[PDB]
C-alpha cells in the first residue's frame, strides 16, 4: 500500500 | 473575525534542511538530487499539516490522496517563495537553510528559466508586502487549487470547504477600508492564479527529469516517485482542472 496512504492513516 | 488564523499559525511546519554538502562542486545531478531529497522530507511535513487543516480529514481518504498528489508542488513552491522573501529579500531561492540557489546554482541546475520564474514569484511577495497571516491563508488554499476533471468523490463538501478558506482569506484581509480590502483580495488571489502556470511548467520538467532519472543520475526518493507516478502523467494529459479565482 502507498507510502502516502500510510502517512494519511497513521497517528500524527 | 478570522476563525482559522491561530490554527494555521500552530500547524505550520518547521523548516526542513536538505542535508546538502555545500563543500562539493555543484553538478546538475547533485543539485537536483538534493532538491528531491528535500522535497521528500517536506512532503512528509505537508501531509501532517494537511491532516491538521480543519475539514481536510473529513474528505474521503481517496480525495485526500488526490489533493496532496496534485497540490504538493504549488504548496512547496509557494512556501519556498515566502522563505526567500523572509530570509534573502527574494534575491535568491531559499529552498532550505543549507540549500540556497544563487545565480550560479540556478544555471547549473538545468532549470534556469524555471528558477528565474520562482524568483519572480518570490519578488511578488516583496512588492505586495504579503503578511504572514495572508501567506498562511493563501498556502492552505493551495490544497484546494486543483481537482480532477471528473470531480472528487465528495465534490460538494470540497466545494464548501474551499469556500470556507476563501472566506477566511477575506476575513484576514479585513481584520488587517472595504474598497482597499477588496482590491487586496483581488491582488492576492490573482497571484495564486498566476502560480498555476508556473506549477504546470514545473510538472513538465519534473516528468522529464523522472523519465530520465537513471541517465541523468538524479535519484527520486520513494514517496516522491510514488506521487509523481500517481498523478503527474494525468496532469500532463489534461485530466485535471485548476480552480482559478479569476
Ligand atoms: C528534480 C526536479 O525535477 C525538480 C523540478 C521542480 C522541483 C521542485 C521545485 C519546488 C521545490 C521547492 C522546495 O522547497 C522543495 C523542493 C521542490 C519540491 C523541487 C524538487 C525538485 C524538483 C521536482
Amino acid at each position: 500500500q502507498a507510502l502516502l496512504r500510510y502517512l494519511l492513516d497513521k497517528d500524527d | 473575525i478570522p476563525i482559522f488564523l491561530s490554527v494555521l499559525q500552530s500547524i505550520e511546519p518547521e523548516v526542513v534542511y536538505a542535508g546538502y554538502d555545500n563543500t562539493q562542486p555543484d553538478t546538475s545531478a547533485s543539485l537536483l538530487t538534493s532538491l528531491n531529497e528535500l522535497g521528500e522530507r517536506q512532503l512528509v511535513r505537508v501531509v501532517k499539516w494537511a491532516k491538521a487543516l480543519p475539514g481536510f480529514r473529513n474528505l474521503h481518504v481517496d480525495d485526500q490522496m488526490t489533493l496532496i498528489q496534485y497540490s504538493w508542488m504549488g504548496v512547496m513552491v509557494f512556501a519556498m517563495g515566502w522563505r526567500s522573501y523572509k530570509n534573502v529579500n527574494s534575491r535568491m531561492l531559499y529552498f532550505a537553510p543549507d540549500l540556497v540557489f544563487n545565480e550560479q546554482r540556478m544555471q547549473k541546475s538545468t532549470m534556469y528559466n524555471l528558477c528565474v520564474r520562482m524568483r519572480h514569484l518570490s519578488q511578488e511577495f516583496v512588492w505586495l508586502q504579503v503578511t504572514q497571516e495572508e501567506f498562511l491563508c493563501m498556502k492552505a488554499l493551495l490544497l484546494f487549487s486543483i481537482i480532477p476533471v471528473e470531480g472528487l468523490k465528495n465534490q460538494k463538501y470540497f466545494d464548501e470547504l474551499r469556500m470556507n478558506y476563501i472566506k477566511e482569506l477575506d476575513r484576514v484581509i479585513s481584520f488587517q477600508n472595504p474598497t482597499s480590502s477588496s482590491q487586496r483580495f483581488y491582488q492576492l488571489t490573482k497571484l495564486l492564479d498566476s502560480l498555476q502556470d508556473l506549477v504546470r511548467k514545473l510538472h513538465q520538467f519534473t516528468f522529464d527529469t523522472f523519465v530520465q532519472s537513471q541517465s541523468l543520475s538524479v535519484e527520486f526518493p520513494e514517496m516522491m516517485s510514488e506521487i509523481i507516478s500517481a498523478q503527474v502523467p494525468k496532469i500532463l494529459a489534461g485530466m485535471v482542472k485548476p480552480l482559478l479565482f479569476h
